[PDB]
């Protein structure tokens, strides 16, 4: 189906405590695959899937030094934007920018994606069409007039829509083996006595990839919502991911209860019974 | 803005008491990135926990999964221990293998 | 693969 691929920075300013530290990771779909960290000891963008391994000194060269880059860029920004808000040098603050594109089935660009934030709060985005930008407040205009008159959105559409896209396609290729396959959710079921009167059904779904999961339950056919609890998606840990549903029951009613489950990599729903 | 954690403590496979697994803490949804997580067992701090690699979602809040390999026993009690800018005082979530 | 321009806010 369709597949994406996104770089998410982060600078983190403390001062007293030497530089800002900056962290970049890159996702594709929702498999991690690379890492940066200004603290750590490597100063080296480091792979975090074997496919992506394959790349040669030249990749993790360029990759590197370009991160590298944008943690001192980053600097520069930190201390635009603490004179932009007229706040004390003694804060700490942070920025975030969020990058990357979409492909279809065909591997032909769907979209592209750039934003940025200051504080956890939006500052500038470009616009779908990667050909204008919106900005939060005024001092986000500023950077908007100033982008504008530097055409630096021309520079964003030729890498989103050019190099994001060849980037993506040869990494869905070389990672085919995973990123390419759904890893089904295995399913089961407990049972937990709350009290006399009641009990809980929990169904659990585990090792799936991607993280996308739907789970219901159903009462002789019809969809259950009251006295049902459903955790957020959770990582495993190896990559794939867990989520489960659970609803409280009268004891002695518990086989009136299906669990259904829908992903991405099942032929078809599945329903189970305690 | 400030943003409070969601917390999740968990194990990546299903418990069995003598098998070899991973305890895992996994926090979200909280700005700013400086956070403090322990895992704890029987009440004390567990010497080495790793972390995944700092990231964000599409709200800008961050996320983190901490981890130790472990080997889980009926008596044994594991806990995630977290605290942050918005936390009054650490937030204790104590591991139920049943969730 | 990361993007390599140089641009300031």
């Amino acid at each position: 189906g369709s597949h994406s691929m996104r770089y998410f920075y982060t600078s983190m300013s403390r001062p007293g405590r030497g530089e800002p530290r900056f962290i970049a990771v890159g996702y594709v779909d929702d498999t991690q695959f690379v890492r940066f960290d200004s603290d750590a000891a490597s100063q080296r963008m480091e792979p975090r899937a074997p496919w992506i391994e394959q790349e040669g000194p030249e990749y993790w060269d360029r990759n590197t030094r370009n991160v590298k880059a944008q943690s001192q860029t980053d600097r520069v920004d930190l201390g635009t934007l603490r004179g932009y808000y007229n706040q004390s040098e003694a804060g700490s603050h942070t920025i975030q920018r969020m990058y990357g594109c979409d492909v279809g089935p065909d591997g032909r660009f769907l979209r592209g994606y750039h934003q940025y934030a200051y504080d956890g709060k939006d500052y500038i985005a470009l616009k779908e069409d990667l050909r204008s930008w919106t900005a939060a407040d005024m001092a986000a205009q500023t950077t908007k007039h100033k982008w504008e008159a530097a055409h630096v959105a021309e520079q964003w559409r030729a890498y989103l829509e050019g190099t994001c896209v060849e980037w993506l396609r040869r990494y869905l290729e070389n990672g085919k083996e995973t990123l390419q396959r759904t890893d089904a959710p295995k399913t089961h079921m407990t049972h937990h006595a709350v009290s006399d009167h009641e009990a809980t059904l929990r169904c659990w779904a585990l090792s799936f990839y991607p993280a996308e999961i739907t789970l219901t339950w159903q009462r002789d056919g019809e969809d259950q919502t009251q006295d049902t609890e459903l955790v957020e998606t959770r990582p495993a840990g190896d990559g794939t991911f867990q989520k489960w549903v659970a609803v409280v029951v009268p004891s002695g009613q518990e086989q009136r209860y299906t669990c259904h489950v829908q992903h991405e990599g099942l032929p078809k729903p599945l329903t189970l019974k305690w | 803005i400030q943003r409070t954690p969601k917390i999740q403590v968990y194990s990546r496979h299903p418990a069995e008491n003598g098998k070899s697994n991973f305890l895992n803490c996994y926090v979200s949804g909280f700005h700013p990135s400086d956070i403090e997580v322990d895992l704890l067992k029987n009440g004390e701090r567990i010497e080495k926990v790793e972390h995944s690699d700092l990231s964000f979602s599409k709200d800008w809040s961050f996320y983190l999964l901490y981890y130790t390999e472990f080997t889980p026993t009926e008596k044994d009690e594991y806990a995630c221990r977290v605290n942050h800018v918005t936390l009054s005082q650490p937030k204790i979530v104590k591991w139920d293998r049943d969730m | 693969s990361v993007y390599d321009f140089f641009v300031w806010l």
